[PDB]
């Protein structure tokens, strides 16, 4: 339901945003609960200590996992941005929510009168447990406007001095009418801001400062601004305000009944996913968490440094740029040109702008001087992670009008360059980690008039096949068609990378992948 | 990333005739238009033609996945 | 400086701002205009940004304000000095603590004054009623 990109700050996974809070050891083993923007659904996570609060003797690393978003949303619509005060009184809207709940806590010990909206009798039966400050008349019902009439009756027609909103459409509306004279709205959903639904400015007139709360702001940005919020969970939690929430815990294999428990949306508190018990000891300074067997993809260390010949090449270009998702940061182009289209020079430009060191050669592979001098190069960024040999020269025609000046032409950046680029790397490589050569089903299906072609890539699966029998790194791809950039459907650039990364991992020499005809 | 359609404009003006006078022919019989962006004012401006305020929303992939 | 003026009868004020900003747009908004100009400098708003709206036309007509603005962390004030005579005078103890303290510190300085005497009072009003005086 929610747009991948929609959360604030460029990730570009597209996938692995789940997970917003976690409750877990440190570098050091001391408890600490912790608040990021992303990637909470982990055995680890990577975060600034400016996110992270230590866990008092009392609450089990369980109940820490509930505390941060909730508290944290809490502190900073009120107090923060409502300026709450002594004795108001104030609308929660689904008090049974981790975030009602975490209002509920902080409004009660103010002292301020409190209405909040439910939706079954359940959620007011376990409300009423909860906070016996409540009374019965403390209580409307979250599935329609009958809410409005309530408090107006018993506010005495006046309103409420905050309401921290988190109903959409009529529900928000309804809301506004609730809002009395010098009253703050708190929005703290997003559906009809996103949706640019209409808001009649007359509800000013009374001073009304309507809010827009985000929290995302400072997981990315306005950190000056977010050691208050900090202070104040701190001080809530020393203090005895901030208490822990209902968890409802899954296990790490379970995670998808933990999913399908949130969608069916009957749970009351928080779901929390176990993915490692707590040890009896206060500090373990533990080496690693426990190994778990997951799928396998392809990241690449920020510290080597990759080399792809005819990068400026269309897969070659889209290649580099799959690489620097996955981490890359010191790259070496080569092309016997160089730069000479506006599109290798947006893609460099970008790539430098974002930090990455990217680097044109003009040392062509298939001289073993040119292939050394590659080499050095890459060394001077940094140790050789891979070389991938996406070169090509075409001269195609029948047998009948070839010659060996055209077989050469055509041998000599596929089968030339592969001999050197492997006697370099089995000279001055010890830390290689890839080495991909790309060729054709050319090669092993046929092709008419492509005969050099066929043998050009053909003996670069033979080297390949030659590492891989001593231990060294080696792959071969043979490819159909490719799309963007027989009776073989051209194949989009988008399936091939992910058939690319799927094969970097297979343990075989020579792989294929080709698209069928209807 | 990912391609982003239309869900809203602020504003959007068309004068045919100032279109007919920015219309400038090339070295060819084609006629073309310049075009000029500015991400930081919000207007979109070319030829006779003024967008302001444009919004784009992600939209799913179909995840047809036709190729298999 | 003289980046520091634009133009209040026309909507040209939203691409000056947003120029001279970086496009990033202001922090702080005292805004008294009409219902283009109020949409014009509802535009001009930042991330954090502060709406504090003092006029009534716009109010008063209930006109609409799309809600998408508050995507950022906007906050839209409704500023009416009158709500102080009838209720929250601990509220104006801290306006007259401004005050005095401005006062005292010299960064309160008086307008350009136009007297008018007692007599002429009719005079007064038509001169504020043509709209040309400064002050
Ligand atoms: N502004 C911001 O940036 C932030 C946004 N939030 C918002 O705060 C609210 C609470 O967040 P969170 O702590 O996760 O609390 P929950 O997501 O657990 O709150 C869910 C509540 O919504 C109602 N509800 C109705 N149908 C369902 C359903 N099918 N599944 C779940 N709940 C349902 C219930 O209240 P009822 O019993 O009345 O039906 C329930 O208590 C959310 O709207 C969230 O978007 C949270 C923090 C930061
Ligand atoms: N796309 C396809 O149809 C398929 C591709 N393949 C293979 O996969 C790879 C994908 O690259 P591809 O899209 O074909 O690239 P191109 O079609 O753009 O051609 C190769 C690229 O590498 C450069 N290059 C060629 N020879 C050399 C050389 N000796 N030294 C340095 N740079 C060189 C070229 O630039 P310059 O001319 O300036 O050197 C060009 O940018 C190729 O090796 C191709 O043979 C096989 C199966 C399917």
């Amino acid at each position: 339901k929610l747009s991948p990109d929609a959360i604030p700050g460029k990730w570009t996974s597209q996938d692995s945003l789940l997970g917003m809070e976690f409750s877990g050891r440190d570098a050091s083993g001391k408890r600490v609960m912790g608040l990021v923007p992303a990637k909470g659904l982990a055995t680890s996570v990577l975060l600034s200590p400016d996110f992270l609060w230590d866990v008092p003797s009392n609450w089990t690393l369980e109940e820490a996992a509930s505390v941060p978003v909730v508290y944290s949303t809490a502190y900073y619509a009120l107090v923060v941005r409502g300026r709450v005060r002594p004795g108001e009184t104030l609308l929660i809207h689904s008090g049974s929510g981790g975030v009602g709940q975490a209002a509920i806590a902080i409004a009660l010990s103010l002292g301020c009168r409190v209405f909040t909206t439910v939706g079954s009798a359940e959620k007011r039966a376990y409300l009423q447990a909860r906070f016996p400050q409540l009374d019965s008349t403390s209580f409307a019902n979250s599935r329609d406007t009958s809410f409005e009439q309530h408090v107006l009756w018993h506010t005495g027609g006046k309103g409420v001095d905050l309401v921290l909103n988190s109903l959409a459409e009529e529900k928000l509306q309804a809301s506004v009418r609730c809002l009395a004279t010098h009253g703050r709205f708190l929005e703290i959903g997003k559906f009809d801001l996103s949706q640019n639904h209409p808001l009649g400015m007359a509800i000013f007139l009374k001073n009304v400062t309507f809010h827009g709360v985000l929290l995302d702001a400072f997981f990315n940005e306005s950190s000056a601004d977010w050691r208050e919020v900090w202070a104040l969970v701190q001080a809530g939690i020393r203090d005895g305000v901030v208490r822990p929430l209902k968890c409802t815990v899954f296990h790490g294999a379970q995670v998808e009944d933990a999913f399908r428990y949130m969608a069916q949306g009957k749970h009351i508190g928080k779901v929390v996913v176990q993915v490692l018990a707590e040890e009896p000891e206060a500090v373990l300074k533990g080496a690693k968490p426990k190994l778990m067997s997951a799928i396998s993809k392809t990241f690449c260390p920020a510290h080597k440094s990759y080399i792809i010949a005819g990068g400026l090449g269309g897969f070659g270009l889209e290649l580099a740029q799959w690489l620097i998702q996955r981490g890359v940061q010191k790259l070496v182009l080569t092309s016997r040109s160089g730069i000479r289209t506006g599109y290798q020079a947006k893609q460099v430009r970008r790539w430098r702008r974002q930090g990455v060191q990217v680097q044109v050669s003009t040392s062509n592979i298939s001289s073993l001087e040119g292939a050394r001098g590659l080499i050095a190069e890459a060394a001077q960024l940094g140790p050789v992670g891979g070389v991938f040999n996406l070169a090509v020269v075409l001269r195609d025609g029948l047998l009948e009008n070839q010659t060996p000046e055209f077989f050469q032409d055509v041998c000599k950046p596929k089968y030339s360059g592969t001999l050197n680029l492997d006697r370099v790397t089995r000279e001055a490589c010890p830390e290689l980690d890839y080495f991909v050569v790309f060729s054709s089903v050319s090669c092993g299906r046929g092709n008419a008039g492509q005969s050099n072609y066929g043998f050009a890539n053909s003996a670069m699966e033979r080297i390949c096949e030659k590492r891989r029998h001593e231990g060294l790194p080696g792959l071969a791809v043979q490819w159909g068609a490719i799309g963007d950039v027989s009776g073989t459907l051209p194949q989009r650039m988008a399936s091939c990378l992910e058939v690319l990364d799927l094969f970097l991992n297979q343990p075989h020499m020579v792989l294929s992948s080709f698209v069928l005809a209807e | 990333h990912g391609l982003y359609l239309p869900t809203r404009v602020t504003a959007i003006h068309i004068d045919p005739a100032t279109h007919r006078q920015k219309l400038y022919t090339l070295q060819d019989k084609a006629q073309v238009a310049d075009v000029v962006v500015s991400r930081w004012l919000r207007v979109t401006v070319a030829g006779g033609v003024h967008i302001s305020g444009l919004h784009t929303e992600s939209a799913p992939r179909r995840q047809q996945e036709q190729q298999v």
